[PDB]
């Protein structure tokens, strides 16, 4: 019941992570 | 009652904290 | 240039402070068992 | 054999995560598109490969 | 400190996720403990 | 002069015991051993001029007769009431829980 | 249930079906990042 | 009844045909601006 | 008399629809 | 021009006092039929065996009803969802006993109103308007479909469609509450927010525009004469209204954009009522309101009632009393 | 950043995707990525269902909607719909998820990396919305693809194990369809049935032969039509009837999808042939009927003569006549006499329910099925409390039929709304007043007064 | 009020021997009853035959007595009509008919005991509600 | 504007978050303990799951006298031993 929260943390961050990486490196957002 | 101090210790520690951090601007304003 | 402790500040906090405390309480309640 | 399956599946999941964050950031990146394109090709072939490997080893651990 | 340092889109995303988390907790509580009918 | 016949029957032995001639079959659940076998036989072979005639139902086992004898004190008989026995109401009287 | 071998991934499987929804939410994070222009 | 039925069937068919052919009769062009929509 | 009354009020209302629509004071632009 | 050309030209004419149009070609006869049948039935139709148990209910004025109690009564439960046109009955007397007038009226009406929506699109097009008034109208129309068509389909009988009458409408509501707990359904709740809110904003908007009417008249005449039809100037000061409202709450809670504002005025009640309609339409398939009956339990296991349980008692009263001679088996399964 | 703010594109962020109307490469991206979302949900949801699946519980007791779809196709189930091997479910899920990774890949590629427009790139893959020939060509392509799909169902039914047949003699079982109904009289006969009670239009299809034959027909019609639209261009009357633009086409497809959603709603609510009650639970009609059956059995066991038992209203308490005479179940379920199901038909004779068969031929499996279906009626609360609205908490149940019906009614409705929106907008834009009225050319000002 | 060991002490057999269930046993029992039984027996009534409920007094007057653990376990193995005269496994879920009532398949002896205990304890909590039906809701 | 600093400014400033990343969780924890310590029950007079009824009683402690209501509630509370 812990790994559900861990995985949804990794996935759930995976989304905003892309946006952040691109915004930092001034990518084509 | 001990539960009152246990419960209202975080509140007053937060109050003391922000008071400490905002004191100079507060004095400057007042 | 900007003040900190305005009427707006008071209003905002009379609402915001209790709200967070109450939310902490309700959170705790989610683990109460009969 | 079970160890191979478990390796292949763990690798599959990890590579998948890496690709999920990586391919869009790469596509939208101005710099270093050449090596990145290389890496996307690489990771793609390895992704396909890993899927086929988990697929095969499935019937030898189930 | 200066205003504008922390991007508003990050504040929004973080806040939003926090809301989803607390509400998610509350819906979890509908099935567990008090109020669960069990 | 106008009378509710069901209310009237409630003031007879019908309001006191299982009426072998009228009562709905579910009543036989009140006592050990009567439902469903004996209840079905009883309602089927109604009406009865007296309670002990219930013992004269053809085909009864000795066990069955013993159970009936054990429960005659809980039985009665009154005139068949059309209102209570039409519409198959002795098998289903529109009452559930 | 899943075949025994894959049991380790049970929590992951519990979370996957909601991932499409995340995409809709992502569209907004993205828009906020370019100021809803 | 049968006469009533046939009557109604004829009426309904008539009006439905009116509707369909009516909308087939260059409707995009029946507006106050750009009538060239073909 | 009740029925007559109900139908009469209704009928008046329909008549009123007729006049309010076809015998309205025409809107005019200035 | 030929005859059909002339005809199309008149039908679609922007000069007709009432616009006809191709949707109108279907609308006018179906609505006239529904209207005529409804008035005649409401006045003079005999009792109708709504629940198909030879227990005819009187709906018309001549058969003991007033405006409040009267109704055109839904077709017989024995008919179910069967198509029951006049020519399917052996006679008018049969047709009336079995509630044919109802099916004639609701089908003609649903068609007619659908065409009313279309017609709204059409005239908007002919006049060079934007097209979405008809979309606002889709909300009440969808509701009508919900209570007249969809719910009967879901429950398997037009006998459970809403009656064409005031008290009968109330019958529908009470029974609905008993069988679906509609009050505890978030879509009905969104519908209430839709109409309460629509009323609120109607009053709000009316009052704000009225408050900031520019002085154009004397005290001894209606302020309304200060506006002339077709004038190019806006007749109220929207900056004054916004200064007011913005100070009533706070600035950024208020609209300064009239387009945005009016869009809001359209969107809120329309959306709310869309959800009300969807509430009826999905409770049509017995997905019901939240059931928290016996949800709170103490340490021993004693049930602790909430207001939800009191609601449940009321619902029980409704349930056991409704259609008191129609159930033979213990579960009301439709 | 071409067309990616309001000033350049004309569209605000909330109408953002409208910026893709003439950016066919990026639009291709959006579409393929979305297809990836769909295939993703199929896979993921399937694996999820399987993980939560207890094979000895009925599917419909477990909130399953996809595994029932897989089982209806013959995979994983044996006689009576018993789950005999879950592996095909696993396969279907895994493969869908894996494929969703590919579709996602292509979608993201075309969406933010590949050519933004496809016309300069390829004259084959590029298109102009106004180009009726190309439009009908793409339409043709996809028609052929659909016809192929329908033919895949046909092939599964006839050559690869068959389908689950709830009507199979001796009980429900997977069966190979060898003699599909090919007669056009039957196939299109369905299409001309009234949608009203006791008729049910195409929703009334009640044997697999008709299903398979219908899909044969639909496959050939689709491939033929697809070829037809590749090879032709719209005729004159067609040209004069329609609005030819991206938004218009979108509106048309939205209308079609609305229609289909409503149709699916009725299908899952009434039909128990392609939605076997073994997997999806009993239909509403079915469960009501099943209650009638249940208490007829109980009371007849107690010695009741169910054929002559007069209920309180004067109608039979257990049995009565339909308006055309057939013997049917009594009480409220009189509305549901059009119901047909494998557990009830053995009691049916030429004149309807048969009293002799009812007295003498009711098997224990029939009693069982009736009790099961009676006690799993598609009634339940939004938080999944099974039963009537006044039932107390204890049973966690809402029928898959309710879930599917309601979901698709909502989706169909909002899609009808979408069609109105985009049809009206398409007309207004093609005619040139979608952005408002020209003050210097206000049409009504050039019209005569109404009065 | 609490779920005490006394509340959890119920008749094991007809001879007046009792057994005291654990709270885990009580919980397992409610769970298993919901899993295999509530579809017809929610609240202690019987939806497909309301004349027979699961109230302790009713079970007591059944033949053989079903107001104790042995009786209930046996019923779950070889169910009879109320008078004991007929065996009804063909139309009532049981281990004996776990082939046609598939949910009965994965039920262990331990499980049957838990279900039985639930049937016996619940009326001690809910009172007239148990077997009461909507009147007592 | 009305004088006050824009909210965007404030809630995207480093100092704001330095303060509130302390003050917000402190409050949250305080409410959490207000419940978890059980203090809430006793401040507001709310029954714990074991304090609605005495063990065998099944009658609601309904207040029935206006002016001696306090004594009544206190009696009802004593009745839980
Ligand atoms: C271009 C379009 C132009 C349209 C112009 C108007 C033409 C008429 C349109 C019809 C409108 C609704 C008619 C009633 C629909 C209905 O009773 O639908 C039910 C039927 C199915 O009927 C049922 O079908 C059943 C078939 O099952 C039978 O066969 C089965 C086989 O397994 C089983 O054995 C089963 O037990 C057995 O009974 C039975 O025949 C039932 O008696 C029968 O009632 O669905 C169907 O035919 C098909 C589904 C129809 C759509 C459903 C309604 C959608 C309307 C939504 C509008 C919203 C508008 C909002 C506006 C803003
Ligand atoms: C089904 C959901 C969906 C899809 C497929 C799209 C697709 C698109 N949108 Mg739309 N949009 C959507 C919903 C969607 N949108 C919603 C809900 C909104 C309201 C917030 C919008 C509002 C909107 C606006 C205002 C605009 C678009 C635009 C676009 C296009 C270009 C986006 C871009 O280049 O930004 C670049 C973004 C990035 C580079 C950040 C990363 C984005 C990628 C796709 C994330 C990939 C994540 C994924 C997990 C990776 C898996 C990799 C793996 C396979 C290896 C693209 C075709 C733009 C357009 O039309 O341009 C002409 C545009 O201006 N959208
Ligand atoms: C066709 C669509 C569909 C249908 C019929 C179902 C049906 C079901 N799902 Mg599934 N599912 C779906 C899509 C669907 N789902 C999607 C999109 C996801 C990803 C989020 C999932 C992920 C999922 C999980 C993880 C689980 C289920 C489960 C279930 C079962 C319990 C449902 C429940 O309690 O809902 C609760 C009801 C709601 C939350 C109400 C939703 C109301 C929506 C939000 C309103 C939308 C209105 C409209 C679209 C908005 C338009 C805006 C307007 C302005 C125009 C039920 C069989 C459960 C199960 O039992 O598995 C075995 C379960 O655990 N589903
Ligand atoms: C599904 C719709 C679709 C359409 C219309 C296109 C169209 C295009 N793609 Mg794209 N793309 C797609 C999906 C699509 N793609 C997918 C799913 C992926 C991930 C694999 C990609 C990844 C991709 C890349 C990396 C590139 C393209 C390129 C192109 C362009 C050149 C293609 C070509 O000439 O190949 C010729 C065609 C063949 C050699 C035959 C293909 C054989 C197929 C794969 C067999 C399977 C057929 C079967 C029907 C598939 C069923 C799938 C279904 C069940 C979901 C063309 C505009 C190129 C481009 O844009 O250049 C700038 C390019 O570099 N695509
Ligand atoms: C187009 C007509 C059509 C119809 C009526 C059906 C009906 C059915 N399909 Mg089939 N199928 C079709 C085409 C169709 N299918 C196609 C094109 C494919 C390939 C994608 C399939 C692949 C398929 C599979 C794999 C399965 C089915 C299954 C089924 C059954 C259950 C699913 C369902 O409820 O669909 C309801 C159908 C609809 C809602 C579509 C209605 C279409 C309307 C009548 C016409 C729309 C035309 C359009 C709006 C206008 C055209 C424009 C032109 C006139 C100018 C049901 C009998 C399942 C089954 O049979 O289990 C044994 C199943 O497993 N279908
Ligand atoms: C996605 C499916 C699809 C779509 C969108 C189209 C679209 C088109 N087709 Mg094509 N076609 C298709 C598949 C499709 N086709 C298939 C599968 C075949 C083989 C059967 C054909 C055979 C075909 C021929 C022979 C012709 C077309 C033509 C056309 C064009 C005009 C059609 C039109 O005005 O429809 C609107 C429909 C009508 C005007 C028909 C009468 C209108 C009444 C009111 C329809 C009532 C139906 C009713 C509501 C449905 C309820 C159920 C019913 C069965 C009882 C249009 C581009 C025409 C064209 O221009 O070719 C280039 C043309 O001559 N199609
Ligand atoms: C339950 C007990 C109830 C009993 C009543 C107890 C409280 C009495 C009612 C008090 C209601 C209002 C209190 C807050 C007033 C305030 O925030 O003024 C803020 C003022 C002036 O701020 C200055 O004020 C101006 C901003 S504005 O006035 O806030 O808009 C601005 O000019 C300047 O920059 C700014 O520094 O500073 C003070 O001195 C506050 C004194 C303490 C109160
Ligand atoms: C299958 C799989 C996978 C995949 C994954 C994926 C595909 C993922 C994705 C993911 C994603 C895709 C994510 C996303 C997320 C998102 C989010 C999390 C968001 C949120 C949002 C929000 C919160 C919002 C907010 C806001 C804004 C921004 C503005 C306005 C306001 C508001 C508040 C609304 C992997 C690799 C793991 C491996 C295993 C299996
Ligand atoms: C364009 C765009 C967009 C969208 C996008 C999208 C929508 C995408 C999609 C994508 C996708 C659609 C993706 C997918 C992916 C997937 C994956 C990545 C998967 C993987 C898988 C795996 C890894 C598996 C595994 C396994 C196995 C094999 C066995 C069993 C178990 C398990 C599950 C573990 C947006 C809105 C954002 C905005 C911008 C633009
Ligand atoms: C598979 C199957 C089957 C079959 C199916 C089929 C064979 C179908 C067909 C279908 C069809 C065959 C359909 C059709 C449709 C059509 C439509 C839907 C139409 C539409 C139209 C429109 C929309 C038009 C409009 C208009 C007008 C009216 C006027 C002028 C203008 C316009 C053009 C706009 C069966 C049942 C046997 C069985 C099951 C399986
Ligand atoms: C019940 C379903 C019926 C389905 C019928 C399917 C028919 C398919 C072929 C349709 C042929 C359309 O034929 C259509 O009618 C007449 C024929 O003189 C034409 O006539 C129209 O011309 C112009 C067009 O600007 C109009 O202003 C004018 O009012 C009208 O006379 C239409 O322009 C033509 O497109
Ligand atoms: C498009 C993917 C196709 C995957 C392969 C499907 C094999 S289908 C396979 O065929 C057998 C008869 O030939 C059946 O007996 C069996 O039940 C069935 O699953
Ligand atoms: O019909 Mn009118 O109401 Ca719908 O539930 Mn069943 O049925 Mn009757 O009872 Mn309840
Ligand atoms: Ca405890
Ligand atoms: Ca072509
Ligand atoms: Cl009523
Ligand atoms: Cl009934
Ligand atoms: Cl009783
Ligand atoms: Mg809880």
């Amino acid at each position: 019941v812990i790994a559900q929260l861990t995985m949804i943390a990794m996935i759930g961050i995976a989304g905003p992570m892309i946006i952040f990486l691109l915004a930092v490196r001034r990518g084509n957002l | 009652d001990w539960r009152v101090l246990v419960v209202l210790l975080p509140v007053l520690l937060a109050a003391g904290w922000a008071v400490r951090n905002i004191l100079p601007y507060a004095v400057k304003q007042v | 240039s900007y003040p900190i402790f305005t009427v707006r500040w008071v209003a905002v906090h009379t609402l915001a402070v209790p709200t967070i405390f109450f939310l902490g309480a309700i959170a705790a309640m989610q683990f109460i068992q009969r | 054999m079970t160890i191979l399956f478990q390796l292949a599946l763990a690798a599959l999941v990890i590579l998948s995560f890496v690709m999920v964050i990586g391919v869009p950031v790469a596509y939208a990146s101005p710099q270093d598109w050449d090596r990145s394109k290389q890496l996307i090709f690489l990771g793609s072939g390895l992704w396909i490969a890993l899927v086929l490997v988990v697929g095969v080893l499935n019937f030898f651990v189930v | 400190s200066e205003g504008g340092r922390i991007p508003l889109w990050i504040v929004a995303t973080v806040a939003g996720m926090g809301v989803i988390v607390i509400v998610g907790l509350f819906f979890y509580g509908a099935y567990a403990g008090l109020g669960s009918s069990l | 002069e106008l009378v509710n016949v069901v209310d009237e029957k409630l003031g007879t032995a019908y309001g006191e015991k299982i009426d072998l001639n009228n009562t709905n079959i579910a009543a036989f659940i009140q006592y050990r051993g009567l439902y469903p076998t004996l209840a079905k036989l009883i309602v089927k072979n109604a009406p009865y001029e007296s309670v002990e005639d219930v013992l004269n139902i053809p085909g009864l086992t000795e066990r069955q007769k013993q159970i009936l004898r054990e429960n005659l004190e809980h039985f009665t008989v009154t005139e068949v009431e059309t209102a209570l026995v039409e519409g198959g109401d002795r098998y289903n009287n529109g009452l559930y829980k | 249930k899943l075949p025994e071998a894959y049991a380790i991934f049970d929590p992951l499987v519990d979370v996957l079906p909601v991932i499409p929804v995340l995409f809709l939410a992502l569209a907004f994070v993205w828009q906020a990042a370019v100021g809803f222009r | 009844m049968e006469t009533l039925k046939i009557t109604v069937y004829i009426v309904v068919t008539f009006f439905v045909l009116l509707f369909v052919f009516g909308f087939l009769s260059g409707d995009p062009a029946r507006n106050p601006k750009r009538k060239d929509l073909e | 008399m009740e029925t007559i009354t109900y139908v009469f009020i209704f009928a008046c209302i329909i008549a009123l629809f007729f006049f309010a629509i076809f015998f309205r004071e025409p809107p005019r632009i200035t | 021009a030929n005859l059909w050309e002339r005809f199309c030209n008149w039908v679609t004419s922007t000069d007709n006092r009432l616009y006809v149009g191709w949707f109108g070609v279907i609308m006018i006869p179906t609505l006239l039929a529904a209207t005529i049948c409804f008035v005649i039935a409401f006045i003079a139709a005999p009792p109708v065996d709504i629940d198909g148990i030879r227990e005819p209910v009187s709906g018309s004025l001549l058969y003991g009803n007033n405006i409040i109690t009267g109704a055109v009564v839904p077709s017989s439960n024995a008919i179910g969802l069967h198509f029951y046109p006049i020519w399917e009955a052996a006679s008018l007397d049969e047709w009336l006993y079995n509630g044919g007038p109802y099916q004639l009226i609701i089908f003609h009406f649903l068609l007619g109103a659908s065409c009313y929506m279309g017609r709204q699109w059409e005239l908007s097009y002919r006049l060079g308007m934007r097209p979405w008034i008809c979309v606002a109208y889709s909300a009440p129309l969808a509701s009508a479909f919900a209570v007249f068509l969809i719910y009967p389909i879901g429950q398997g009988s037009f006998s459970d469609g809403m009656p064409l009458g005031i008290s009968g409408t109330f019958n529908f509501m009470i029974v609905f509450q008993a069988e679906h707990n509609i009050l505890m359904h978030p879509f009905h709740q969104l519908g209430v927010a839709g109409v309460f809110g629509g009323a609120l904003f109607c009053a709000m908007h009316g009052s704000l525009v009225t408050s900031s009417l520019i002085r154009e008249t004397t005290e001894t005449e209606s302020a309304n004469y200060g506006y002339k039809f077709g004038q190019e100037e806006e007749t109220y000061n929207i900056v004054a209204a916004h200064g007011y409202f913005g100070r009533l709450i706070f600035q950024y809670a208020s609209f300064n954009n009239s387009r945005s504002l009016h869009f809001f005025l359209a969107a809120w009640p329309v959306v709310g009522v869309w959800f009300a309609a969807l509430g009826i339409s999905t409770m049509a398939f017995n997905l019901n309101g939240f059931n928290f009956n016996h949800s709170v339990i103490d340490a021993k296991g004693n049930v602790i009632n909430t207001w939800a349980d009191i609601i449940n008692r009321a619902n029980l009263g409704m349930e056991v009393m409704h259609e008191r001679n129609a159930h033979n088996f213990p579960l009301d399964l439709a | 950043a071409t067309n990616r703010d309001q000033e350049s594109s004309g569209f605000a962020w909330w109408a953002g995707n409208a910026r893709l109307i003439n950016l066919s490469g990026k639009l291709l991206g959006a579409h393929v990525a979305h297809a990836g979302l769909i295939v993703f949900w199929a896979g993921a949801m399937t694996l999820f269902e399987l993980a939560h699946f207890i094979p000895e519980k009925p599917m419909y007791e477990q909130g399953l909607i996809l595994i029932p779809h897989i089982a209806t196709l013959g995979w994983g189930v044996g006689p009576g719909g018993e789950v005999v091997d879950t592996f095909p479910f696993f396969v279907v899920g895994v493969v869908h998820l894996i494929s969703s990774a590919v579709l996602g890949f292509g979608g993201v590629y075309h969406a933010i990396r590949g050519p933004e427009t496809l016309e300069e790139y390829s004259s084959f893959f590029g298109y102009d919305w106004k180009d009726k020939n190309k439009m009908t060509t793409i339409l043709g392509f996809h028609l052929i693809v659909l016809g192929i799909g329908a033919l895949l169902l046909v092939a599964k039914a006839m050559f690869f194990g068959g389908l689950y047949d709830t009507w199979a003699p001796g009980g429900g079982d997977v069966r190979v369809i060898t003699n599909p109904t090919l007669d056009p009289r039957v196939i299109f006969g369905y299409l001309l049935k009234s949608p009203f009670g006791g008729e049910g239009w195409i929703v009334s299809v009640n044997n697999l032969e008709d299903v398979v034959g219908g899909h044969i027909w639909i496959g050939l019609i689709c491939i033929a039509g697809g070829i037809w639209h590749i090879l032709t261009t719209p005729f004159g009357w067609a040209r004069r009837a329609f609005i030819w633009s991206g938004e218009a086409y979108l509106s048309y497809s939205l209308g079609a999808l609305s229609m289909m959603g409503f149709i699916a709603t009725c299908f899952v609510w009434f039909n128990n042939t392609v939605y076997p009650s073994e997997f999806y639970g009993p239909t509403g009609p079915e469960a009501s009927q099943a209650q009638a059956m249940t208490f007829l059995i109980r009371d007849q066991k107690l010695g009741a003569n169910v054929g002559s038992a007069q209920g309180p209203t004067g109608l039979g308490k257990y049995l009565m006549r339909s308006p055309t005479g057939e013997i049917i179940f009594g009480g409220e379920t009189m509305r549901f006499w059009d119901f047909r199901g494998p557990w009830l038909e053995p009691l049916r004779g030429p004149n309807g329910l048969d009293l002799n068969k009812i007295k003498n031929d009711i098997q224990p499996w029939q009693e069982r099925r009736a009790a099961e279906y009676m006690t799993h009626a598609p009634l339940g609360s939004l938080n999944s409390v099974g039963g009537v609205a006044t039932e107390i908490n204890s049973v966690n149940f809402v029928s898959p039929r309710s879930w599917l019906a309601t979901s698709h009614f909502v989706l169909a409705f909002f899609f009808l709304v979408g069609h109105l929106w985009h049809a009206g907008r398409a007309r207004a834009a093609a005619a040139g007043f979608e952005k408002g009225i020209d003050r210097e050319s206000e049409p009504v000002l050039s019209m005569p007064s109404l009065d | 009020a609490e779920l005490t060991p006394e509340v959890l002490t119920v008749p094991l057999n007809s001879e007046g021997k009792t057994i005291t269930l654990t709270e885990k046993q009580y919980l397992e029992g409610k769970r298993l009853f919901q899993y295999a039984c509530a579809s017809c027996h929610v609240g202690g009534i019987t939806k497909t035959n309301p004349s027979l409920d699961l109230r302790t007094e009713t079970l007591a007057l059944a033949t053989p007595p079903r107001d104790n653990i042995e009786g209930l376990v046996d019923y779950m193995k070889n169910p009879t009509t109320y008078d004991g005269e007929q065996e009804i496994a063909e139309v009532h879920p049981s281990l004996r008919s776990a082939d046609i009532f598939p949910k009965m398949r994965n039920l262990t002896e331990k499980d049957l005991v838990a279900i039985a205990g639930h049937i016996l304890v619940e009326p001690k909590i809910l009172g007239d509600k148990w077997g009461g039906g909507k009147v007592y809701y | 504007t009305t004088g006050e600093r824009p909210f965007s400014d404030i809630i995207t400033s480093v100092r704001y978050w330095v303060i509130h990343s302390i003050t917000i969780p402190a409050l949250f924890i305080a409410g959490w303990l207000f419940v978890s310590t059980g203090l809430a029950y006793d401040v507001f007079g709310t029954p714990r799951p074991d304090s609605y009824y005495a063990q065998e009683q099944r009658s609601i402690p309904l207040v029935t006298d206006r002016f001696e209501a306090k004594q009544q509630v206190e009696t009802f509370l004593e009745q839980l031993k």
